[PDB]
C-alpha cells in the first residue's frame, strides 16, 4: 500500500527555511485532504492557530481530531513530502520533539496542540506565505497533566499558586506551557459538559467511602491523606452523620463505573498514538495509530 | 429628501467574465518529462483505490 | 557591447517541478473475477467485461495525465503572462 | 546459507505499492499482477482451489496486503422474530438473554427493535406491516419496561453488525452477520451489500451542524430513553469518539432538559439519558446513499452505507 503524499509548494524555498523544515523530519503533521498531491495552504496547525494573541486550543482539538495526519520525512525546495498516517498499518515516529519529554516503553503519545507557544514549533514560510507550525506530541502521562493544568487555569482565572499551575514538571526539567484567557464558546461549554459531570458526581457518590476516610484521617497518617493536612471536611461529617447501607451503595457503585468512563472520554480529546519498541538510543518507537 | 451636510462618493467593484487570448512564443519553456506511476492508497471494504 | 561615444548580466533560472495525480477506483469485484479462470462462457463472457472495466480505468487515468499535463502547461504559461497593456509599453 | 537465500526468496518481495507504465492501453502483465486480487471462493475442484491460492496459510495467493478477512457470528434465532423480506445489508441487535443455557438467540432489526419502543404507547406503518404480532417479539425479552425504566437497556442489547447470508428456515432460523471485518457478502457470484439504515430513523450530524475532508466518516447508533418511549438514532459523523461524545450532548442537550421537565429523577437509576456505540467506518465521500425498501405494497425511505466496515464497541453513556 503507497501512503505517501507530495505537497508541491506554489513558490520557491528560502536556504534558512530549507534548513528549518530539514530539522523538522520525523515530526507528526496534520493534513486537510487525504489525496496523494495537496497544496501548501491546509497543512499544519496553523489554519486555526493563526498569528493571534489569544490561543484557542479545542478548536485545535476540533482540527487535530477530525483531520488526517502525516510524518513528515523528506523536505526539498518546492515540494515537502509526507507519509500518512492511516489506521491499520505500524510506523516508526521518532522523538523529535523540542521540549523532550522521554517516551515510557509501551506507552501512549497524544498529539496536541502547541503548548509550549506558537514560536516553539512554527516554520515561518515567507516565500509561500503560509505559516506551518507542527503539533506537539508529548506521552498521555504528561499529555493529561498539561490539558489538566490548562482547564485549571480556566476555573482558577476568576480567582486570582499561578506560576505553579502555569508550568509542567518533569523529571528532566519543569517547562512554562502558555495559556489563553477565553478559548471562546468551545473552550467554555467543555467546562460545561464537566461541571455538569462534577455536579452528577456530588449527587450519586456513596458514603461508605466518606466513612473510611473520615476515620482513616483520624488513625492513619498517610501519603494519600497529607493533602487533607490532617482536616476531615465538614461535608464529609455531616454526610457521615447518615447511617450506612449497602443496598443503596450498590446501586450507586453501578452507575459510578459507568459515569466515570464517559468522564475519561471527556479528556480522551485529540489523536491517540499507541507505541512499542522505544529505544532512548534510536529514538524512534515503532507506534501505530490507536 | 433633504441633503445632509457631507456628501458620499460610492466605490463598488464589477466582475466581467472575458474571453481571454494566451500568446506564447515558439520554444520558450524547457520542460522534463516524467513517468506517470500508478499506486494503491487506499483499500476499502469493496474497492481499491488507485 | 559597447558604444564608444564592459558589463556581464550573469543571471540564473530555477526549474519549478509539477506533480499532478488523479485518483481511479476500481472494485474489488472486477478484480477478483479477473484473477481467476473462467469455465463456462457466461463467466468468460463476465471476465471480458472485468478486463473491459480494469483496462477502461487504466487508460482512464493515463487519459487524465496527458489531459492533466497540458492543464499544467497551460496554467504556467498563464502565470508567466502579464497582461498587453502592460507589454504594450514596457516592450 | 543457499537455503537460507531460497527461504527469503518466497519471503522477500512485498506487494507492488507502486508501477511505473508507460501507456495504459498495453494493459501490461506488471499492471495486471498489481491490480489482480485473490478471490475467496472456486470451484472444488484442485485446479481452481490451487489457483484461487484457498490452502494458503494465513491470506489468499496462488502457489499482507491491507486486506483483512471478515469474522463472522453464525445466530440460530427465531424465525417469527425476524422477517426474511428485509434487506441483506441491515444491522442486527442482539439482546443478551437472562436465561443461562438457550440455544436461540434474540436479534432486532432497527424495524424489529422500533415495535419494541412503539407497543406500551414512516417506519411504524413498515414496522407494523413486517411484524404483524408485536406480542411475539415483547416475550423475546423477558421484562422490558423494567429494563427500560431503571436505564438497564443499553448493557443488555449488544449490536453485532450487519446480516449478509439468511438462510429462510421455517422454525429455527439462522442468519450470518459481519460482527466485525469487512462488510462483504457471501454469495456464489460475490457482490456488494449496502448498510440499510432508515431514513426517518437515520439522522446526519455532518449536515446537522451545517475544509478538512477526512477519509472514513464512522456511523454510531444510539439508544436513548425518552418519556415517549426509547429511541434509536444513527449517526454518521466523520469525526472520533471523543467528539461524538461532547456533539452529542450538545444535540441531545434541549431533550436533556424535557426529560428532566417532563418527570422528575426521584430514584438514582433515572440520571442515565442514553448511550451510543461506534457500528463502524466507512468513507466520507460516497457513503449514505438515500434509497428504498420497498415492500409488498409501502416502501419506507432507506439510506444506503455502501463499503462499509463494521467495527462495534460497547456503549458510551451520553448523561
Amino acid at each position: 500500500m503507497d501512503l505517501k503524499v507530495v505537497v508541491s509548494l506554489s513558490s520557491r524555498l528560502y536556504t534558512d527555511e530549507i534548513a528549518k523544515m530539514q530539522q523538522r523530519i520525523g515530526c507528526i503533521l496534520p493534513l486537510a485532504s487525504t489525496h496523494g498531491t495537496q497544496n501548501v495552504q491546509g497543512l499544519g496547525l496553523g489554519q486555526v492557530y493563526s498569528l493571534e494573541t489569544v490561543p484557542d486550543y479545542v478548536s485545535m482539538y476540533n482540527y487535530l481530531s477530525d483531520c488526517t495526519l502525516a510524518v513528515l520525512d523528506e523536505v526539498s525546495v518546492d515540494s515537502l513530502i509526507l507519509t500518512k498516517i492511516v489506521p491499520g498499518q505500524t510506523y516508526a515516529i521518532k522523538n523529535k520533539y523540542q521540549p523532550f519529554f522521554q517516551w515510557h516503553g509501551t506507552g501512549s503519545l497524544s498529539v496536541m496542540p502547541p503548548v509550549f507557544g506558537r514560536e516553539h514549533a512554527t516554520v515561518k514560510l515567507e516565500s509561500n506565505d503560509v505559516d506551518i507550525v507542527f503539533p506537539m506530541v508529548l506521552p498521555t502521562p504528561i499529555a493529561e497533566e498539561v490539558l489538566q493544568k490548562i482547564l485549571l487555569f480556566n476555573v482558577y482565572s476568576r480567582v486570582v499558586v499561578h506560576m505553579h499551575l502555569g508550568s509542567v514538571s518533569y523529571l528532566g526539567h519543569h517547562y512554562e506551557l502558555a495559556l489563553p484567557e477565553v478559548p471562546g464558546p468551545l473552550g467554555l461549554a467543555l467546562l460545561d459538559n464537566l461541571s455538569l459531570y462534577f455536579c452528577i458526581m456530588v449527587t450519586l457518590l456513596p458514603r461508605a467511602s466518606m466513612r473510611l476516610v473520615r476515620g482513616l484521617i483520624r488513625h492513619e497518617h498517610h501519603d494519600l491523606l497529607n493533602l487533607f493536612q490532617e482536616m476531615v471536611p465538614d461535608e464529609i461529617a455531616r454526610i457521615d452523620l447518615d447511617d450506612l447501607s449497602v443496598a443503596d451503595d450498590l446501586s450507586r457503585m453501578r452507575v459510578m463505573m459507568t459515569y466515570l468512563q464517559s468522564l475519561a472520554s471527556l479528556f480522551n480529546l485529540g489523536p491517540r498514538l499507541a507505541t512499542a519498541a522505544y529505544s532512548q538510543e534510536t529514538l524512534t518507537a515503532t507506534c501505530w495509530l490507536r | 429628501k433633504i441633503h445632509p451636510g457631507v456628501a458620499m462618493t460610492v466605490v463598488r467593484t464589477d466582475e466581467i467574465l472575458s474571453e481571454n487570448i494566451l500568446f506564447s512564443s515558439r520554444a520558450s519553456t524547457s520542460m522534463f518529462i516524467g513517468t506517470p506511476n500508478v499506486s494503491r492508497r487506499e483499500a476499502r471494504v469493496d474497492a481499491v483505490t488507485f | 557591447p559597447t558604444i564608444a561615444h564592459q558589463r556581464t548580466f550573469i543571471v540564473v533560472k530555477n526549474c519549478h517541478k509539477h506533480h499532478i495525480s488523479t485518483e481511479m477506483e476500481l472494485s474489488m469485484l472486477d478484480l477478483e473475477i479477473l484473477h481467476s479462470i473462467p469455465e463456462t462462457p457466461v463467466e468468460y463472457a463476465e471476465y471480458v467485461g472485468a478486463v473491459k472495466t480494469v483496462a477502461s480505468a487504466l487508460q482512464f487515468g493515463v487519459d487524465a495525465l496527458e489531459r492533466g499535463l497540458i492543464n499544467t502547461v497551460l496554467s504556467v504559461k498563464l502565470r508567466h503572462a502579464p497582461p498587453m497593456f502592460i507589454l504594450q509599453t514596457l516592450a | 546459507r543457499r537455503r537460507l537465500q531460497r527461504r527469503i526468496a518466497g519471503l522477500l518481495p512485498p506487494p507492488a505499492r507502486r508501477l511505473n507504465i508507460s501507456r495504459g492501453s498495453e494493459f501490461t502483465r506488471d499492471v495486471r499482477g498489481l491490480v489482480e486480487e485473490h478471490a475467496q471462493a472456486s470451484s472444488l475442484s484442485a485446479a481452481a482451489v490451487w489457483r484461487a491460492g484457498l490452502l494458503a496459510p494465513g491470506e489468499v495467493a496462488v502457489a499482507w496486503s491491507g486486506w483483512r478477512p471478515p469474522v463472522f457470528g453464525d445466530f440460530l434465532i427465531h424465525a417469527s422474530s425476524f422477517n426474511n423480506a428485509e434487506a441483506t445489508g441491515t444491522p442486527l441487535f442482539q439482546f443478551k438473554q437472562s436465561d443461562p443455557f438457550s440455544g436461540v438467540d434474540a436479534v432486532f432489526t432497527p424495524l424489529s427493535l422500533f415495535i419494541l419502543m412503539n407497543h406500551g404507547r414512516g417506519l411504524t406503518r413498515m414496522a407494523n406491516l413486517l411484524y404483524d404480532s408485536p406480542a411475539t417479539l415483547a416475550d423475546l425479552v423477558p421484562d422490558f419496561g423494567r429494563l427500560v425504566a431503571d436505564r438497564r437497556f443499553h448493557n443488555f442489547i449488544t449490536p453485532v453488525g450487519p446480516l449478509v447470508e439468511n438462510i429462510k428456515s421455517t422454525y429455527l432460523n439462522k442468519i450470518t452477520t459481519v460482527v466485525h471485518g469487512p462488510v462483504v457478502s457471501k454469495a456464489i457470484p460475490r457482490s456488494t451489500v449496502k448498510v440499510t439504515v432508515p431514513q426517518e430513523a437515520f439522522v446526519d450530524l455532518d449536515a446537522w451542524l451545517s475544509q478538512p475532508c477526512p477519509a472514513d466518516a464512522r456511523l454510531y447508533v444510539a439508544l436513548t430513553y425518552e418519556e415517549a418511549g426509547p429511541r434509536f438514532t444513527f449517526f454518521q459523523s466523520s469525526r472520533g469518539h471523543c467528539q461524538i461524545m461532547n456533539i452529542l450532548r450538545i444535540y441531545y442537550s434541549p431533550s436533556i432538559m424535557h426529560r428532566y421537565a417532563v418527570v422528575q429523577p426521584l430514584h438514582i437509576e433515572e440520571l442515565t439519558f442514553g448511550a451510543v456505540a461506534c457500528l463502524g467506518t466507512f468513507s466520507a465521500t460516497d457513503g449514505w446513499r438515500r434509497s428504498a425498501f420497498n415492500y409488498r405494497g409501502s416502501s419506507l425511505p432507506v439510506v444506503e452505507i455502501d463499503s462499509f466496515y463494521s467495527n462495534v464497541s460497547d456503549w458510551e453513556v451520553i448523561l
